């Protein structure tokens, strides 16, 4: 048991979020972008250091070994981040979907002014639902590994609501992220850089599609089905791949940088 | 003292108050500079559609203000540069009259390559189709006569006509929609659009033609956002 | 040609009007253009920044 | 026919006699007994205020007597009077038309006059009995767009406008007191002297004139530039101005000489020149440009001595206070900053 | 001043030759874009051909594009205009303009009837 993905993984995505945060830090979608980075490199280095602390502390023998509220506020946290993140790409989804798609209506009822806000809102439904099981409408145990924890399956209620939650969210961005493609391709047909952002949206779409949903299709298994196959990790290192490979699609690879890496070719 | 000063500041609320309303309104409005070449029917389409008029029109609950300059000289390099944060240029070509059809190439070619206008798209309306029909059937005048290149283009394979007219007037219409493509087209300095229609005095849909254009106008104008 | 006669004879009277005036050397406008300057030097905050105790827009 | 030929040959004549006699009036450059004289330094200015509130660019702005409210006119179509040292808006005046290009407060601070594309001058009253602010008057009768203003008293007002003339108002009654004409191109700017006896204008013509206001005929033209003049304005004790034009070269002329005396130029500067304005002694000479900068010159050295580069979009007015502790500028990214 | 002299103008019998030129002064010649336009007896000011800073852009009118050509020494500050194989149609008086401002690439009012930096013009007369 060593830190041969966990620590090298968290390594890149700081690595990464920090590269964003260079030429980023110096429009709406602007602000949305930055408090999009900045929740990931919160959570990440706010989370990472307690898993990194039952390996020096624990030689695999004992998995709670700073005290008996540590993988309590690991598990609550894990949560807030995961929703926090996830209803920051549904706003960006929805901020695009109305940019492309119903110009008119967001070229008043929109303002970069109350873009600030959105963060405010989304942490505090995030506190709320996850709280929510602090109050004892749930509760959480460790797993597998030993070194996290996670909601119970069974016993309770909340765990198909979180990721019931999160299907909804994760249906909500890919029917923007669609529609989004749908009208480039028609703003392509009724005609260089439309081209540019049909790729970028189709390879945001794959990665998100690809590193959120397990979560949802094991969540909705036993507990000793999963288990006994190891995919309870996986689920969530998924997760925290998604939020790794956020930003560096979102800020790094933005259409001028693919445009000179088509032309240099 | 103090009470002069609070004062002021309240009027500086109630100002900034009214700013807001005003605000709301300055963004759910789209301006448009109507800028015809003359004798081109432009008053037609003001029709259809004492220093500047003004008109106001509706399409989907979405309000637009065209401006068309009225007691102004002929000399318009000092006054054109006020219109550089309109939407959209509503260029209108008498297709049939003209040399003006080489007058209206060089105040687009002039239009298109200046250096504030360039962010600046247009919507160029090539009025004038009926007299520009009967002429071409009738011979009286040729473009030929004026535009030696006219012979041998070929009319090119997209955009089938309606049936009723002759393909020579296709022909013809194309030709000109391509001369003002080429300078369309060959620069390259700045972002904007170009967006050619046919029109007519007995057209109808020029109201929803403007409307998309502008849809597409402001879509192209947000996509940019995304990049850098 | 009955149009353009008229501002012909109209320039040519402005420019005949406009001749006939005085002219100082350039060494002695240059000069007082210099005294100017030179007088009002310490009266110009832009010229010298003025500390920030008299600035108004401090 | 002929006579048109012969009128050309008296005319051209009489443009020889006239330079010939400028250049035997000339005997020493200005950079010649002022190579002597020590430089400025450097100037570091820097943006105290920055006022926001306008929502389309801004064309015209102008500084009160009292050297502390200040005017500015939007394409949005807003007047809006600010207090510059607490950054409060005093006033915010809408407009009938909003392709206003130019903006004067009367040396009283009791009315405003806006005009544009409209051919017209609106003049506002600040004062009204307790009440709102109303359009005083309406001024008609010009053929172009009005581009520029300026108040003689609270009664009579100077307008230059698009269609080639200047006209001298009177608000009680009017109508136009006087009409100048002369010019081949639009009048872009005019600049009132010191006393209120003459003033100097330019136009596309590339040719700046000094006309008389009580006569009414002009007296000298200055022909240095090469392309259409933008800006003008008149030295500290009305005995020289300087200009601005497209051919990116400031210049200074004399009214007394005759000719030009100076040439501000770059060789980086290939923008025409927006706005000019000079400080309270003279010494200094402000010019804003297109390429979005404000440069700083030594009008007797030629040297150019600061930058003033905090504005987006390109600097459409300037102006220096009359007691010389502020320069505020205007620019179409729509922000007023007061530098100092 | 921007003076702009032209000269060279004649009468031609039908299918000569002419060779107009236009002496610049007051103004540097190489950093403007310069135009012939021209004014048919009862009718409006059209443009004719243009050349731009260097004298690789060269653009001439439909009527005109196979016999005219147009050029500028920069040395001397002249612009040059070789009309070739002339038809009565040619019968005009001919303006050297300059384009407004300098370092740009388009031209507005050159034909606007009181331009400013036109010409004189010269008459070309095209008859037997
Ligand atoms: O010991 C072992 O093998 C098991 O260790 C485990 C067990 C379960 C889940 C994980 C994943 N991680 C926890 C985590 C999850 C989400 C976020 N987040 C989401 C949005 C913003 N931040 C941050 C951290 S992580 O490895 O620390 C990591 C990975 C990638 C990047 N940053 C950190 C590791």
């Amino acid at each position: 048991e060593s830190p041969a993905i966990s620590s090298v993984m968290f390594s890149a995505g700081v690595l990464g979020n920090l590269i964003a945060l260079a030429l980023l830090a110096r429009s709406l979608f602007h602000v949305l972008v930055t408090e999009l980075v900045f929740t990931d490199l919160l959570g990440t280095c706010l989370i990472s250091p307690v898993v990194l602390a039952s390996y020096a502390r624990n030689q695999t023998l004992v998995a709670l070994a700073p005290e008996s509220r540590a993988c309590t506020y690991f598990a609550f946290a894990m949560t807030f981040f995961s929703l926090a993140t996830m209803l920051m790409l549904f706003a960006m989804a929805l901020e695009r979907y109305l940019s492309i798609g119903h110009p008119y209506f967001y070229q008043r009822r929109v303002s970069r002014s109350g873009g600030l806000a959105v963060l405010p809102v989304i942490y505090a439904v995030s506190l709320l639902f996850c709280s929510l099981p602090l109050l004892d409408y749930g509760q959480y145990v460790q797993y597998c590994p030993g070194t996290w924890c996670f909601i119970r399956h069974g016993r309770t209620a909340y765990l198909q609501l979180y990721a019931t939650l999160l299907l909804l969210l994760i249906v909500s961005v890919l029917a923007c992220n669609f529609s989004v493609i749908l009208n480039l391709i028609r703003m392509h047909r009724r005609s260089a850089e439309e081209t540019d952002h049909l790729i970028l949206l189709a390879i945001m779409t794959i990665t998100f599609a690809v590193c959120s949903l397990p979560f949802t299709i094991f969540a909705y298994m036993n507990e000793t089905s999963s288990r006994k196959e190891k995919w309870d990790l996986q689920a969530l290192r998924f997760l925290s791949i998604n939020s790794i490979i956020d930003p560096w699609v979102f800020a790094i690879l933005r259409p001028p940088v693919l445009r000179l890496m088509r032309s240099v070719l | 003292q103090r009470n002069e000063e609070k004062a002021q500041r309240e009027a500086n609320k109630k100002i900034e108050k009214q700013l807001q309303k005003d605000k709301q309104v300055y963004r759910a409005t789209h301006r448009l500079l109507l800028l015809g070449a003359g004798e081109s029917g432009k008053n037609t389409i003001v029709k259809q559609m004492s220093g500047i008029f003004e008109t106001k029109f509706q399409v989907d609950k979405v309000n637009f203000h065209m401006f068309d300059v009225g007691a102004q000289r002929d000399e318009r390099r000092k006054w054109i540069q006020c219109f550089n944060d309109v939407t959209a240029i509503i260029f209108v070509v008498a297709s049939s009259s003209y040399n003006r059809l080489q007058a209206a190439l060089k105040l687009f070619d002039s239009i298109w390559n200046n250096k504030w206008l360039r962010d600046t798209s247009v919507i160029l309306f090539l009025n004038k189709q009926d007299l520009l029909a009967e002429k071409v059937l009738a011979g009286k005048s040729k473009i030929e006569d004026y535009f030696p290149e006219f012979a041998r283009y070929t009319t090119p394979e997209d955009a089938t006509p309606e049936p009723g007219e002759d393909p020579r007037v296709t022909r013809a219409k194309y030709f000109i929609r391509d001369e003002f493509l080429r300078i369309s087209t060959a620069s390259g300095d700045g972002r904007h659009y170009c967006y050619p229609h046919f029109t007519c005095a007995v057209d109808t849909e020029n109201i929803r033609r403007v409307f998309n254009d502008c849809r597409d106008i402001i879509q192209r104008m947000h996509l940019r956002q995304y990049e850098l | 040609n009955t149009a353009s006669i008229a501002q012909a004879r109209k320039l040519v009277e402005q420019l005949k009007m406009e001749a006939n005036i005085d002219r100082i050397k350039v060494s002695k406008a240059a000069a007082d253009l210099m005294a100017y300057c030179e007088a009002h030097a310490k009266e110009d905050p832009l010229l010298t920044p003025v500390p920030a105790s008299e600035n108004p827009f401090r | 026919q002929s006579e048109l030929d012969q009128l050309r040959q008296e005319a051209e004549q009489l443009k020889n006699q006239i330079r010939d006699a400028r250049k035997a009036c000339a005997d020493a450059t200005l950079s010649q007994i002022t190579n002597n004289i020590d430089p400025v330094g450097r100037i570091q200015m820097r943006t105290r205020r920055t006022l926001r509130g306008h929502l389309a660019k801004i064309y015209a702005m102008h500084w009160g007597t009292d050297s502390r409210l200040l005017v500015s006119a939007s394409q949005d179509g807003k007047l809006i009077i600010w207090d510059s040292y607490t950054t409060n808006k005093v006033h915010a005046i809408p407009l009938r038309s909003s392709w206003v290009m130019t903006c004067a407060y009367a040396p009283s601070g009791n009315y405003v006059a806006c005009g544009g594309l409209d051919n017209i001058c609106s003049i506002y009253n600040l004062k009204t009995r307790e009440g709102n602010v109303r359009v005083s008057r309406e001024l008609a009768g010009h053929t172009g767009y009005l581009s520029c203003c300026r108040f003689l008293d609270d009664n009579q007002i100077v307008t230059s406008s698009g269609d080639t003339t200047c006209a001298l108002w009177d608000i009680e009654t009017g109508q136009q007191t006087t009409t100048f004409t002369g010019h081949t191109g639009d009048v872009m700017s005019l600049s009132l002297a010191p006393d209120t006896r003459l003033f100097v204008s330019g136009a596309c013509d590339a040719s700046a004139k000094l006309w008389d206001v009580r006569e009414g005929m002009c007296r000298q033209t200055f022909t240095g530039h090469e392309s259409d003049i933008n800006a003008i304005c008149f030295f500290p004790n009305g005995n020289a101005f300087a200009t601005g034009s497209d051919d990116a070269t400031c210049r200074l002329f004399d009214l007394r000489a005759d000719q030009e005396l100076m040439t501000y130029s770059h060789d980086n500067i290939i923008c025409g020149i927006t706005s000019v304005s000079f400080s309270k002694s003279g010494r200094l000479l402000l010019a804003g440009y297109d390429d979005f900068n404000c440069n700083v010159w030594d009008a007797l050295k030629a040297d150019r001595a600061g930058v003033l580069a905090g504005h987006d979009n390109r600097v459409s007015c300037l102006g220096v206070t009359d007691d010389g502790m502020a320069v505020a500028t205007g620019s179409w990214d729509s922000f007023l900053k007061i530098w100092n | 001043q921007v003076q702009l002299q032209e000269s060279g103008g004649g009468l031609v019998q039908p299918g000569g030759s002419l060779r107009l030129s236009c002496a610049a002064s007051g103004f540097t010649f190489s950093n403007y874009k310069m135009n012939w336009v021209r004014q048919a007896p009862g009718k409006g000011l059209e443009w004719v051909s243009d050349i731009s800073q260097s004298g690789a852009s060269i653009s001439y009118t439909g009527s005109v594009k196979g016999r005219f050509t147009i050029s500028r020494d920069n040395a001397k500050n002249t612009l040059y205009l070789q009309m070739n194989s002339l038809k009565p149609e040619d019968t005009a008086v001919y303006y050297c303009a300059r384009c407004p401002a300098p370092f740009t690439r388009d031209c507005f009012d050159v034909t606007s009837t009181t331009y400013a930096y036109r010409g004189q013009g010269t008459q070309v007369t095209v008859s037997s």
